[PDB]
């Protein structure tokens, strides 16, 4: 019967959708998960701290060696840890089917990562968590154990199945855990629309919103 | 308060 926990859900879309992503530099490795849509690919903003990495895109339909990451036509979403890169045209495309929202308190969400195999990709789910917004930010509270390694994942709505965020912080002491949530209207804002694109976009870790938060870099 | 980033 009907009860308070959500029942079965599919994850394996979302799954299908994420990507590795490794920034390689002389004496340092990025390494978080993106998102897949079409010729973009959505990470975190902090996936470039370093300037000038050789980045590299292991996918379920392939593995592409893009080498510097400079050359690429990026679009941040100004104010938070999101940022959408276009890749080449010989990059193999993604489908263009997930949906994006913004978290509400209604939502509870789980996070949603893959596994790449031999001749295929399994899905990875963890358990739900309770969300809690960070006011000033687009910052989301979330108790999901995570590793370094693991900026980049989903979180995924129990209501609906939509992609809420990307997996971003943890307090440095304390072990809390948060997210970056999507924009109002990101397919269409960030995605679709033409315009917006720079080669010349570099991080800056003053351009986020930070509220009460203390960046250790 | 005190944050970084996930990598």
């Amino acid at each position: 019967s009907k009860a308070l926990l959500k029942g079965v859900r599919d994850f394996n879309p979302i799954s299908a959708c994420v990507c590795l992503l490794e920034n390689s530099s002389d004496g340092h490795s990025e390494r978080l998960f993106g998102i897949g849509f079409g010729p973009y690919i959505i990470a975190n903003q902090h996936l470039f701290r370093r300037n000038n990495g050789e980045l590299t895109i292991k996918t379920m339909h392939g593995e592409f060696a893009v080498a510097n990451s400079t050359q690429l036509q990026m679009k941040p979403v100004e104010g938070r840890d999101i940022i959408v890169i276009k890749m080449a045209k010989d990059f193999p495309p993604f489908p263009q089917k997930l949906k994006f929202r913004q978290p509400t308190i209604k939502d509870r969400v789980c996070m949603v990562s893959t596994n790449f195999q031999q001749k295929s990709v399994s899905s990875l789910v963890s358990e739900s968590s309770h969300i809690v917004h960070k006011e000033d930010t687009s910052f989301w509270q979330h108790w999901i154990t995570t590793k370094d390694g693991q900026a980049g994942s989903p979180l995924v709505s129990i209501i609906d199945g939509n992609i809420l965020g990307i997996h971003s912080l943890t307090h440095t002491t304390n072990g809390s855990n948060y997210f970056v949530e999507f924009p109002e209207k990101f397919v269409a804002t960030y995605l679709d629309a033409a315009d917006g694109w720079c080669k010349n976009w570099k991080f800056n870790a003053d351009k986020i919103s930070w509220g009460s938060f203390t960046l250790v870099e | 308060e005190t944050v970084r980033f996930q990598s």
